[PDB]
RNA sequence: UACCUGGUUGAUCCUGCCAGUAGCAUAUGCUUGUCUCAAAGAUUAAGCCAUGCAUGUCUAAGUACGCACGGCCGGUACAGUGAAACUGCGAAUGGCUCAUUAAAUCAGUUAUGGUUCCUUUGGUCGCUCGUACUUGGAUAACUGUGGUAAUUCU
RNA sequence: UGGUGACUCUAGAUAACCUCGGGCCGAUCGCACGCCGGCGGCGACGACCCAUUCGAACGUCUGCCCUAUCAACUUUCGAUGGUAGUCGCCGUGCCUACCAUGGUGACCACGGGUGACGGGGAAUCAGGGUUCGAUUCCGGAGAGGGAGCCUGAGAAACGGCUACCACAUCCAAGGAAGGCAGCAGGCGCGCAAAUUACCCACUCCCGACCCGGGGAGGUAGUGACGAAAAAUAACAAUACAGGACUCUUUCGAGGCCCUGUAAUUGGAAUGAGUCCACUUUAAAUCCUUUAACGAGGAUCCAUUGGAGGGCAAGUCUGGUGCCAGCAGCCGCGGUAAUUCCAGCUCCAAUAGCGUAUAUUAAAGUUGCUGCAGUUAAAAAGCUCGUAGUUGGAUCUCUCUCGGCCGAAGCGUUUACUUUGAAAAAA
């Protein structure tokens, strides 16, 4: 008996045919369009997704008055417009199913980075993400998948400590200074 | 800057003749601030000597900015010393252990359980 | 198998303990006393885990080996010591009292008492028989033995015990129409009024209770309590009237909370 | 994501299986920079085991004429600390393994009005019509004499 | 007296009895003061009996994998029942004496098998299912195999004893002593699994106990079982490439945006690493924090499988020549080999990928949902017939005391449906 806990999951699903041409194109464009690292945070993204439309699809089954659909349609919907995913105005269970993969790609911190300028690509925002340059209100984020909630997309600053953003140059500045 | 102490849940626990509360220290350019200088700083915020002061369990958060911990600022010494954990204690230089390992322990205990009556002191 | 077992793992500790499940393997299996084993709460829980006056449970025997602690009138040295229902928890050095009410959620709740209440509590009665040479003896919930009880005190009825000479003071008739609340099963920690107790003779009785509220439940006749006369409680009720609400009127209650105040 | 594809023929439509395809769990091969959580002699051998440890325990409150320490007046009965030993309690919990086991174990339900219960908790405890200002004998620890190659022997 | 649905319950009364191995009514200890030889307050410990606190034990109802190449089984060895007892803590063929001849079975008894401990649960799964569950929670069982016991509230206990069987140890051969399926560790087995480490600081448990102990448990070491996050580069100037959601008689200005083995050049960014002080913690045992150094081939150099089809990606070049080999399947190889051995290039996943085996989906190839039986595998030669399965139409406030309901009762029963109660957590 030991007091650890062994609860896990995975978080991805490798799909069926490993070499379909459409799925494998437009995986590609997907990771070349919002800067990922390989095809398994694509299948990420997919995975909740696909939660999320089969908590939809079950609890559109149910009476629109039934008591656990109204809380728990209720919940995901709250949860679905923090994120931003979903606008507010489009509040109902069968706007659920009409979110796509890139809705929730959108939110992530590194296209975040790219989209609000603070990097000139998005590849050059998921290297300041995880060089320590990027903070989301008051704390420093290294994790690119980091999803922004609404509430927090007004507050992504350049770090107080980073070069770029709080004053004490790099290494190879310090450096290229004590050369001359 | 400089070195700034909050202190978030404060408690008055008669009952262990204390006060324990939870540390904030805003080190936004520092390394974590030794406990002795926390110490120091939470003596001069209550009022009274950093030797009846207990600080311990000081994470730092990601980033940087911030140290969160507990602290403990107890009636008396004499207080302190009856309810303080040992090893808090002796981070104060105030008890020392005993040098003896577990296994030398063990096998002595189980090396007199061979022998009956005053032979056992002459065993070790 | 072979004699009676004194450990108690972590997650076979009762739900309403509220434990961790990463904070070792063992939980605080509760001495025996007054109140059974999944009905009631080890002083090191409520002295540890609610009230937080210990960091560990070496500072609650530091606690109550200097005999600060109380349960129903009697310092309680033993950190493992059961308290149950209606159990009066008193500290006299920080001055306060509690009584042990459960929470609408079905767990004990840290409900402070006046010091003129914490002089008395509530027992159900568990048996009334008549021994030793026609002397009436009373056993309540409590496990505690009263002789020379009232003629008209019945099985489950509840009697008001003055804890410093544990003599009966007043009882209330186990009858329709009575506050009463839940101590086992779904409908745990509600409070409502006796509106009908359907008896099914051999088997358990069903009392159907009201809601202050309105709304009705039913449960069985080992789990009522009955707290006063009418609508009048004879004691004070916690933070929640033994109100229970929905999940949505609770998340409602919540958003409307932060709204108002922050 | 309620999915299929190659293969019998000169060619075709089928039956039908083989092969592919994805997860999962063991072993293994090649490779491995950071960080968090985490399984780990189950399978074959409930096969065999060197060594060490894994169960002991004293409060103001059972028994202290061990100076083994110890001082305050020390023929103050017992200052006190305290090893040992007698006494009490525990050692029936925990931990390990899955061999046996097919209404057996087990699960839910119910019963003990058919039983036992150390401990905890609350009661009862002058209810008995006939030296008590305190009775008896051992025995450990301790001292001393040994036996056996050998033991937690005596 | 009181209670239950129900006592042969509880309480009361009477005549007695009370175990040589009789049972209750205290010869016990500490701390403080106190008033006439007074009377005392606060505890500790110890009896007896009652009170499911913790249980234990033993019963009820329903539910358990494969097998008929197991169809009858049990009744001397109690099988089913009845009466009296014995034993047991108690109910009971638990055992005994006597009597009866019963008890189970195609609704699968009995026997056999199980790489069978049961369940919570796990993998997979549209719906339905199929496999797995030694494994940390609950229950059971065992401590080499059997058997028998002592002590005790509790054990048929094995870190208790007694004996036999198997194995094995020391011996001065007279004797003595064993039990890792506890934690480490060793041998053996095998495809298959870690340190003879630190600590009781946490969680709790035990004890006379605030103090002692705990290989329970924690903490580290080994760790690509597995799971989560996540580097191996970003930007700009400079050939050039193309478009041109920009301007012009093809033309061209393409910095008006976006690529590009360019080992071009340029400055910025940073952590892998080494190191320092904290912090962590029982003990720096990591993570986090600060600081020093730390990138141009950023040599601080990503691999594992493939390139005919299935299936993503070369009938390019060199070698071999039905050889060597590849190839899950179809197939390649006998002189242009799209398939072998290699170079280059390319693509798939990526700190991971290949392989063997078991299993799930695929499998509507086990079909309840949901398959088939003229000819592809398949309807018995035919009829009768007991279990089994299925079975035509019909049939439109239950009385009381207290005559506002504060209040009733027996209304043919089941299945079904809705509800309510109760139902460990993980």
């Amino acid at each position: 008996p030991v007091a650890r806990s062994w609860v896990c999951r995975k978080t991805y699903v490798t799909p069926r045919r490993p070499f379909e041409k459409s799925r494998l194109d437009q995986e590609l464009k997907l990771i070349g369009e919002y800067g990922l690292r390989n095809k398994r945070e694509v299948w990420r993204v997919k995975f909740t997704l696909a939660k999320i439309r089969k908590a939809a699809r079950e609890l559109l089954t149910l009476d629109e008055k039934d008591p656990r659909r109204l809380f728990e349609g209720n919940a995901l919907l709250r949860r679905l417009v923090r994120i931003g995913v979903l606008d507010e105005g489009k509040m109902k269970l069968d706007y659920i199913l009409g979110l796509k993969i890139e809705d929730f790609l959108e939110r992530r911190l590194q296209t975040q980075v790219f989209k609000l300028g603070l990097a000139k690509s998005i590849h050059h925002a998921r290297v300041l993400i995880r060089q320590r340059h990027i903070r989301v209100r008051k704390q420093v984020v290294n994790i690119p998948s980091f999803i922004v909630r609404l509430d927090s997309q007004k507050h992504i600053d350049f770090s107080l400590r980073s070069p770029y953003g709080g004053g004490r140059p790099g290494r190879v500045k310090r450096k290229n200074a004590k050369k001359g | 800057d400089t070195v700034t102490i909050r202190t978030r849940k404060f408690m008055t626990n008669r009952l262990l003749q204390r006060k324990q509360m939870v540390i904030d220290v805003l080190h936004p350019g520092k390394a974590t601030v030794p406990k002795t200088e926390i110490r120091e700083k939470l003596a001069k915020m209550y009022k009274t000597t950093p030797d009846v002061i207990f600080v311990f369990g000081f994470r730092t958060h990601f980033g940087g900015g911030k140290t969160t911990g507990f602290g403990m600022i107890y009636d008396s010494l004499d207080y302190a010393k009856k309810n303080e954990p040992k090893h808090r204690l002796a981070r104060h230089g105030l008890y020392e252990k005993k040098k003896t390992s577990r296994k030398q322990r063990k096998e002595r205990k189980n090396r007199m359980k061979k022998v009956r009556g005053t032979a056992k002191a002459n065993v070790g | 198998a072979r004699g009676p077992k004194k450990h108690l793992k972590r997650v076979a500790a009762p739900k309403h303990w509220m434990l961790d499940k990463l904070t070792g393997v063992f939980a605080p299996r509760p001495s025996t006393g007054p109140h059974k084993l999944r009905e009631c709460l080890p002083l090191i829980i409520f002295l540890r885990n609610r009230l937080k006056y210990a960091l560990t449970g070496d500072e609650v025997k530091k606690i109550c080996m200097q005999r600060f602690i109380k349960i129903d009138g009697k310092v309680r040295t033993d950190i493992t010591y059961p308290a149950g229902f209606m159990d009066v928890i008193s500290i006299d050095k920080t001055g306060e009292n509690f009584r042990l009410i459960y929470d609408t959620k079905g767990r004990f709740a840290v409900h402070r008492i006046t010091p003129e209440e914490a002089k008395y509590k509530l027992c159900k009665v568990r048996k009334i028989f008549v021994g030793t040479k026609g002397i009436p003896h009373l056993v309540t919930h409590d496990a505690r033995t009263i002789r020379y009880p009232d003629p008209l005190i019945k099985v489950n009825d509840t009697i008001q015990i003055d804890l410093e000479t544990g003599k009966i003071t007043d009882f209330i008739k186990f009858d329709t129409g009575n506050l009463c609340m839940v101590t086992g099963g779904a409908n745990l920690g509600r409070i409502g009024v006796i509106t009908n107790r359907e008896r099914h003779p051999g088997s358990f009785d069903v009392v159907h209770v009201k809601d202050a509220n309105g709304n009705s439940f039913a449960t069985r006749l080992s789990n009522i309590f009955v707290i006063g006369k009418g609508n009048k409680p004879w004691i004070s009720l916690p933070r929640g009237k033994g109100i229970r609400l929905t999940i949505a009127e609770e998340r409602d209650k919540r958003l409307a909370a932060k709204q108002s105040s922050g």
